[PDB]
């Protein structure tokens, strides 16, 4: 019985066939990450361990982060097939979808009201 | 970044660890460790690798298959029951330096031995940094891994937030 | 039903003393769990008043 | 409250019953591959030992670098603070 | 404290939680069976349950065929 | 698979300063240096006089005083009556049940 | 359970439907069928303060057993008498709807019976 | 009101001749005073509004709005005087002036007798409103933002003065006592949609209505303190103060006119609510949490009934204090980590004890805890729109969850977990903090055991 | 931060990709952004769709609570992955065979529940008999309308 | 500071752990380990009580007191 990966429950990575077979050009790429992370971890610990420091270290990547998902959409939208269907999908169906299940329900209430077959007796607070 | 002999002898002891889950008495899980570290010494002295990793594929669909699904965990391990239970009482030793003077007066031996501690980081952090610059390679690091000190009366590079960490039970 | 009623909210009163004390008015902090503790088990007599009058 | 002897004591204590290892010629300093003659999976047994011994997990990445008693008494004083 | 823990072996025991703790387990059990004499019938049945089968056509008012 | 030598001389080094810091932390004995039967009874005698007798008198000045004095603020449900009882406030006799049936 | 084995597996139209029973007059075979009397008056039940659903035909002795209950207090383990005769009642009263049920079921398997007999001619 | 305008102006000569170190203690101190005589308001009749002169009146619905107009005022200068510092003499007596000034008009517009005098106040606002974002903003975009403030009010505002001087070459009076006898109904027609589409859509804007609420989120991000707390407490109401008065003169209209702004504020709220679960700016997240606040009031304004009339009222002094905290809380993160980002810093409870209650006070009301006046408030609007139409106790609820959610997610991120391990500047809490916290909570769980005074003309 | 270090639009030539992975601190061959449309991503990375649960408990990040490292790029839905939120962890049983087992659970309950109230259980018991035309008054009747009467007898 | 008990007493001969090396040396293995375990048999948990030893804790006298009781209650009664 095979693992099928799913979006909310990943393969593990024991069962995953690419990390066995592990090449001389596979291990130059682990061995690139693995600078990239030691250059920024002793870029940090240069701050952070700064006796004179107080303050903030602030993260360019978290700026870049915060940055992305804000300011950084509207410059790089497009109208287009796509954006344009999801935009009237999700923009103005709800609105069109509620106001005909209110405006039916108000009708028949209103309805019945007026023709004295919706039970009001004790109905003194609105 | 795990050779074939880590990647092995971390599935022996993750193996043992959910066979001793399944099996709870500690005579029923002596007999099958042992049943189980024979399976592992069959194969010891596998020389063609393409076999060998056969063999630990294999080995790790099995291991999928008959794990438990609710393994034991170390009550402070990762998942545990009391994992970061104490954090929340971890504080930071710069939240001395706010401390009101009366607060300070309260504790005059404690900090008169504090200021000692931050004299040597102050008169040390020069020769730390000097240290790191010319054993450190021009393209920068390459690993995480940091080098004693050389001299006598240097300290380790980087040494301060390792040494002067909050206690594992705090209060 | 003058004691009934005047029983039944000193039982609810009671809890919410401690809660008061908070302010610092006359507060033991050394004890505080000793004297909610107290409050609780004072309450509890208090409210089997009401309670046996409900059974008789 | 542990302390640097007891738990000396404790480590020397279960590699004493591991039936792999002489007892004569075990000392904090004995090297469980080039002294004791062991291989790498008792290695593994041994640290899952001092897990149980403990109450502890002592992860793979550093399990496999404790090859003497003494590392091991050094690594279990380091994270339980103990400094006496 | 006057409980010292021990290495491998059985905990050190006072005499207090020992016969507190079989006093409690002794006056459980006299309470069920002290109960079980006196309302044997709260477990067992309060009053008997009647065979329908055995009610005559006539206490039933149940009239003969050709009726 | 163990330390490297300079991976031990560090671990070594980094030890022996945790240890020394570990240490620091001790208090001495000055330290805080801080600024300037019968008695069982009389323990819950206080506590019951300020946390139940005391609040009582509030509560029943308050109800009695105030709360009881305005229309259904305080109401009862009506005493239940059998037959054979005797009325107070009348004096009514409540006439006994019919005779049972033999059972 | 037995009686359900029979109307749902078995035959429905000999059984009782206990959402419409009786299907037959009461005094269909019963010459004189008396009436069930009552002892406790709707006042008494009203001023005990009964719960409607206690207001049955064992209502006097649920009467006896209240004011005991009253009069004996702080004893919590008297009129263990007073509440035997009500609970006795009361399963009296549950016989009585068993004999009903009972009677009901003849009846049905009487009439299915008569009918077996008429078209087989 | 001349009581309550005549020392708001004396407050200007006050704080220009007051000594140069004395303009903080001497403008707070009178202000304050100020603030206190303003419970004079609460003469309050159960026929008749206080009716003071030809230009002025008071009922229960501007009373309420007044007595939080003036109250803020001395809690903007306490959270203002901080960052201010450096600034020289005179900008900051500038700044004050402001302030001020922004309290004049306020008490004014919710006090005019007359809409076309309204208006005029109504639009005043904006002028101290933008100077304060634009020149004590600290960010670049402070100046988009001021132009998208700007223009959002005007392109709103200025059909709205069509519509009002359109009504009294009609009616021949825009008095509110006089349109209370002389309203007429409002016939189906093109010309009549339009006029009731002037006549709120400026209202609408303030709010503001879902659809025409991006320009808030903006002025907040770019605001000094004081600028977000005045249009989170005071200037949102503007809107909804407007709509409870110019409701009167569009019936009967507004049954069918406002179908499509309730659904835009039914849907609207469910929809920011959802938003404010993945804001990575704390200032942002507490913005798109008023617009969603203010979509009930929407919904309460247009269905027209005694219990969300009530509801409405309540609602809009409750979030005003509430939301008002929260910006200061979170300002009070800022100036210790210069930064809005939520994640930034985390378990501050750890480190900051006592504003981590704060903190937690602010949340509970901010998802409305019963019996909060926050709750109060919510919970008459549900129980009037759901008359209104049974299915929208659906939306409500909805609602009701995904803000516990995001309330408590703001709490939990920023004060529970760990620490932030470099950020080593995180120094006490000041005492002028914790008043400034207490100043916005103790006032507003007061008013639970006297909720009589915040819900309106029609309790 | 200046504005060459911050997010910028969809890269078009190899030479932006490689400015944009730099910028990001990423191997060219690890950077890619998102697809190309109206949505706006920019040049921001796409990186694993995983939950920072699934990260590595034991390894020495910057932030551990995150599980983040000072400089790396963040996931755009970091705050959906945070441990508090989203887990993606492998399971133990399959995705698909969850949903099949736990839709087929309730689903047959369902069907039983609807069964059995076709089918209820009872006891052989006649109705149970009130006085006084059932409790006609007891139960709020109208006192000036005589009941239709209720009549029991014995058995 | 702590005398930990010597550590040659720890046998498995006797316990279900010499079960287990009998079985194991059937299939020509061996459990090095035993010993570390020998002592959760030995000593003060040597002998547990079975589940129905367990609930009838306190069965014996409560037997006792309950036959001493309604004994003495027929006594009153038969008075
Ligand atoms: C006339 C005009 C009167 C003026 C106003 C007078 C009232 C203000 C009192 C001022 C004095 C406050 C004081 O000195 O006490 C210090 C008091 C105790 O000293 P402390 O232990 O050092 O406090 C440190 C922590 O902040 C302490 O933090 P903590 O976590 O230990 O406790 C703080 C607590 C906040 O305190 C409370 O709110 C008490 C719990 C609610 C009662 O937070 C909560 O527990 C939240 C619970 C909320 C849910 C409760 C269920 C809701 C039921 C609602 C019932 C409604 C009535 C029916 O600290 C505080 O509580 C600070 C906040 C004080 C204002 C709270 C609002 C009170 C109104
Ligand atoms: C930008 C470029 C476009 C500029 C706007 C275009 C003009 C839109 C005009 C809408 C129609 C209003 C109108 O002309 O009504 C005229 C009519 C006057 O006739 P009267 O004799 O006085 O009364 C009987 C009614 N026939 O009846 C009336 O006078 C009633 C109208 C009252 C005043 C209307 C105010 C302007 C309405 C248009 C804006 C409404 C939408 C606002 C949207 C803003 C959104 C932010
Ligand atoms: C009526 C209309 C109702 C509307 C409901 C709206 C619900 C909103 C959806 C939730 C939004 C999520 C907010 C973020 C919270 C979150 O991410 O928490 C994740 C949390 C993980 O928790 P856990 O699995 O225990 O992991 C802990 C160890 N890592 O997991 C959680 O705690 C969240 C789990 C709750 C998911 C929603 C489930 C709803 C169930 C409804 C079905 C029942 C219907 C009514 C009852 C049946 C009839 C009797
Ligand atoms: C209203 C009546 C309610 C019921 C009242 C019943 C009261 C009965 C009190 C009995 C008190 C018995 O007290 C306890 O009994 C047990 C009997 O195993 C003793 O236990 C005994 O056996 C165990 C092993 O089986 C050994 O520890 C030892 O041989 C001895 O102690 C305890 O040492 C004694 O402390
Ligand atoms: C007939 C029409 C003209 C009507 C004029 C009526 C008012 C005339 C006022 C004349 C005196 C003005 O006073 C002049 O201005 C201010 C306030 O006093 C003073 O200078 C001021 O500096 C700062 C504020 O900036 C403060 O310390 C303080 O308010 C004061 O010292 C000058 O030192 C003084 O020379
Ligand atoms: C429906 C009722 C309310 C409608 C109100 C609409 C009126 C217009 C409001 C905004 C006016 C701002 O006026 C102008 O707008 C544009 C964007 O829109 C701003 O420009 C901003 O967005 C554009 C477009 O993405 C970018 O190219 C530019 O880099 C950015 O600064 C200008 O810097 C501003 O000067
Ligand atoms: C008192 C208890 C009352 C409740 C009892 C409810 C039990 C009802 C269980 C219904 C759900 C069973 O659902 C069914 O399970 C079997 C076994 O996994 C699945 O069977 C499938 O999965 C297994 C495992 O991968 C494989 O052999 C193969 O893929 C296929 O056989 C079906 O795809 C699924 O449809
Ligand atoms: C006889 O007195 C009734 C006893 C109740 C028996 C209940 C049987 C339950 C079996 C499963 C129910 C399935 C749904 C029809």
């Amino acid at each position: 019985p095979k693992y099928e990966a799913s979006r909310l429950s990943s393969l593990p990575t024991t069962l995953d066939p690419a990390e066995y077979d592990i090449s001389s050009e596979t291990r130059k790429a682990q061995a690139e990450r693995l600078a990239i992370r030691s250059r920024l971890k002793r870029e940090y610990q240069l701050q952070y361990y700064d006796p004179s420091r107080r303050g903030v270290i602030e993260d360019p990547a978290l700026v870049r982060w915060t940055y992305a998902r804000s300011a950084n959409i509207y410059p790089n939208f497009r109208p287009n097939t796509k954006t344009s269907l999801l935009g009237a999908l999700f923009g103005i169906g709800p609105l069109v979808f509620w106001y005909y299940v209110f405006k039916t329900d108000r009708d028949r209430k209103e309805k019945l009201i007026q023709e004295g077959k919706l039970d009001r007796t004790f109905n003194i607070s609105y | 970044y795990l050779t074939h002999q880590q990647k092995v002898l971390r599935l022996y002891k993750r193996a043992l660890r959910h066979l001793e889950s399944w099996c709870i008495h500690r005579d029923k899980y002596r007999y099958f460790a042992c049943l189980l570290r024979a399976r592992f010494d069959e194969h010891k002295n596998e020389k063609d690798m393409v076999k060998a990793t056969q063999l630990l594929r294999e080995a790790e669909e099995e291991f999928w298959h008959g794990q438990h699904p609710q393994p034991y965990i170390f009550p402070e391990s990762p998942g545990g029951t009391s994992y970061e239970r104490y954090e929340c009482y971890k504080v930071p030793e710069w939240c001395l330096d706010d401390w009101h003077p009366s607060e300070k007066a309260m504790y005059p031996d404690y900090f008169a031995k504090r200021e000692q501690w931050k004299k040597l980081r102050r008169e040390s952090w020069e020769r730390e940094v000097k240290q790191l610059q010319e054993e450190t390679p021009v393209g920068g690091p390459r690993t995480e891994a940091l080098p004693p000190a050389r001299k006598q009366g240097d300290l380790p590079p980087l040494w301060w937030h390792i040494v002067t960490r909050p206690r594992e039970r705090p209060m | 039903m003058n004691m009934f009623s005047s029983l039944s909210l000193v039982t609810l009163l009671l809890l919410t003393m401690p809660i008061m004390m908070m302010s610092f008015n006359t507060y033991k902090p050394s004890n505080y769990p000793l004297y909610v503790k107290t409050a609780i088990s004072y309450a509890f007599i208090t409210s089997m008043i009401p309670t046996m009058m409900f059974i008789h | 409250p542990l302390t640097l002897e007891g738990i000396k004591d404790r480590v020397l204590y279960v590699l004493k019953l591991y039936d792999k290892i002489d007892p004569e010629k075990l000392s904090v300093n004995s090297h469980f591959m080039k002294d004791l003659g062991l291989d790498s999976l008792d290695q593994v047994e041994i640290i899952m030992a001092m897990e149980d011994e403990f109450g502890f997990e002592i992860p793979d990445i550093d399990a496999e670098k404790l090859m003497c008693p003494q590392e091991i008494v050094d690594y279990i004083a380091d994270k339980k603070d103990v400094y006496e | 404290a006057h409980i010292e823990p021990r290495y491998r072996q059985f905990p050190q025991l006072t005499r207090s939680q020992v016969i507190q703790a079989e006093f409690f387990s002794a006056t459980m059990w006299f309470w069920i069976l002290w109960r079980f004499w006196h309302d044997s019938d709260a477990v067992l049945g309060h009053f008997p349950y009647p065979d329908p089968s055995q009610w005559t056509d006539e206490e039933l008012g149940i009239p003969p065929d050709d009726e | 698979s163990g330390y490297t030598p300079e991976e031990k001389l560090r671990l070594q080094q980094l030890r022996e300063l945790r240890r020394r810091w570990l240490k620091d932390q001790e208090l001495s004995p000055r330290e805080p240096v801080l600024p300037p039967v019968i008695y069982k009874t009389y323990r819950h005698s206080i506590f019951a006089f300020t946390h139940v007798l005391i609040p009582v008198w509030i509560i029943h000045y308050y109800l009695k005083y105030h709360v009881t004095t305005k229309p259904y603020t305080i109401v009862e449900k009506k005493p239940r009556i059998f037959p054979g009882d005797t009325i107070l406030e009348t004096g009514e006799v409540i006439p006994p049940m019919k005779e049972f049936p033999d059972q | 359970g037995a009686h359900l084995a029979r109307r749902y597996l078995g035959d429905a139209s000999v059984e009782p439907d206990p959402l419409r029973m009786p299907t037959f007059p009461p005094d269909y075979g019963f010459p004189e069928r008396k009436e069930r009397e009552m002892v406790a008056t709707q006042q008494e039940m009203n001023d005990a303060q009964l719960v409607l659903q206690q207001r049955d035909y064992c209502a006097h002795y649920l009467i006896r057993f209240l004011k005991c209950k009253r009069d004996s207090f702080p004893n919590f383990l008297a009129c263990k008498h007073e509440r035997h005769d009500w609970d006795y009642c009361e399963h009296l009263d549950y016989v009585k709807r068993m004999k009903e049920f009972e009677r009901e079921r003849r009846l049905l398997q009487r009439k299915k019976r008569r009918e077996q007999r008429e078209a087989d001619m | 009101m001349l009581k309550y305008i005549i020392p708001t102006i004396m407050l200007m000569p006050l704080t220009w001749l007051s000594k140069n170190n004395m303009i903080w203690v001497n403008s707070t101190a009178h202000s304050l005073l100020i603030s206190f005589t303003s419970l004079l308001l609460m003469n309050q009749f159960g026929d008749n509004s206080l009716n003071f002169s030809l230009l002025f009146f008071s009922d229960s619905l501007s009373t309420p709005l007044l007595i939080l107009t003036m109250w803020l005022l001395p809690l903007m200068l306490m959270a203002s005087q901080h960052h201010l510092s450096k600034e020289n003499l005179t900008r900051k007596k500038l700044f004050i002036t402001m302030l001020i000034s922004l309290q004049l008009f306020l008490i004014m517009t919710f006090t005019a007798m007359e809409l076309i005098l309204f208006y005029i106040l109504f639009e005043a606002t904006l002028v101290p409103t933008l100077i304060i974002i634009t020149r004590w903003g600290n960010q670049t975009e402070r100046l988009n933002a001021g132009l998208y403030f700007l223009f959002y009010t005007l392109a709103g505002s200025l059909p709205l003065l069509v519509a009002l001087i359109y009504i009294q070459n009609t009616v021949g009076s825009l008095n509110f006592l006089m349109l209370q006898y002389w309203v007429q109904p409002v016939h189906n027609s093109w010309s009549n949609v339009f006029m009731w589409l002037a006549c709120m859509m400026a209202f609408m804007v303030k709010m503001p209505l879902y659809g025409l609420h991006l320009w808030l989120p903006k002025a907040h991000v770019e605001a000094p303190i004081a600028g977000s707390m005045v249009l989170a407490a005071v200037l949102l109401k503007l809107g909804g103060y407007g709509m409870l008065r110019i409701t009167l003169i569009l019936n009967p209209m507004t049954d069918f006119m406002a179908y499509p702004f309730i659904m835009l504020s039914l849907w609207g709220m469910i929809m920011t609510s959802s938003i404010c679960l993945r804001q990575t700016d704390l200032k942002s997240l507490i913005a798109y949490s008023s617009v969603s606040h203010m979509a009930l009031v929407i919904v309460a304004i247009l269905i027209q009934t005694p219990w969300s009339y009530m509801g409405a009222t309540a609602l809009m002094i409750a979030h005003g204090l509430t939301s008002s905290m929260l910006f200061c809380l979170a300002n009070s993160n800022y100036e210790r980590i210069h930064s809005r980002t939520m994640i930034l810093a985390r378990g501050l409870q750890t480190l900051l004890p006592l504003m981590a209650t704060w903190w937690l006070l602010a949340s509970l009301t901010n998802l409305a805890l019963p019996p909060t006046i926050n709750l109060i408030g919510e919970l008459f609007v549900v129980m009037s729109t759901f008359s209104w139409s049974n299915i929208t106790i659906i939306l409500m609820g909805v609602n009701m969850v995904i803000t516990a959610l995001y309330s408590l997610y703001m709490l939990i991120m920023t004060q529970r977990g760990k620490y932030t391990y470099h950020i080593n500047n995180i120094s006490p809490s000041f005492t002028r903090e914790n008043a400034l916290m207490s100043l916005h909570i103790l006032p507003l769980l007061l008013l639970t055991l006297n909720p009589k005074i915040i819900l309106g003309p029609l309790y | 931060i200046t504005k060459d270090m911050l997010p910028g639009p969809y890269p078009k030539t190899p030479e932006e990709r490689a400015a944009a992975a730099k910028k990001y601190n990423m191997r060219v061959e690890d950077y890619e952004p998102y697809p190309d449309d109206g949505t706006g991503y920019g040049d921001y990375p796409k990186l694993p769709d995983r939950s920072q649960q699934e990260r590595d408990p034991w390894y020495d990040w910057d932030h551990p609570d995150l599980r983040l490292n000072w400089g790396e790029p963040m996931h755009w839905d970091l705050d959906m992955y945070i441990r508090n939120r989203v887990d993606t962890s492998p399971t133990p049983v399959n995705w698909n065979l969850m949903c099949k087992h736990l839709f087929g659970f309730v689903a047959f309950m369902l069907f039983m529940f609807w069964v059995g109230e076709t089918y209820p259980a009872y006891q052989p018991v006649g109705p149970k008999q009130y006085p006084y035309n059932n409790l006609y008054l007891e139960r709020g009747g109208d006192p000036n309308k005589e009941p239709e009467p209720v009549v029991h007898y014995e058995i | 500071k702590m005398e930990l008990p010597d550590y040659k007493q720890w046998k498995i001969e006797g316990t279900p752990l010499e079960t287990v090396q009998e079985k194991l040396a059937a299939r020509g293995l061996r459990d090095p380990w035993g010993r570390n375990e020998a002592w959760r048999y030995m000593g003060g948990f040597a002998n547990n009580v079975s589940f129905v030893g367990a609930l009838l804790k306190g069965f014996k006298w409560g037997f006792a007191a309950f036959v001493v009781a309604i004994g003495a209650e027929y006594y009153l009664e038969s008075q």
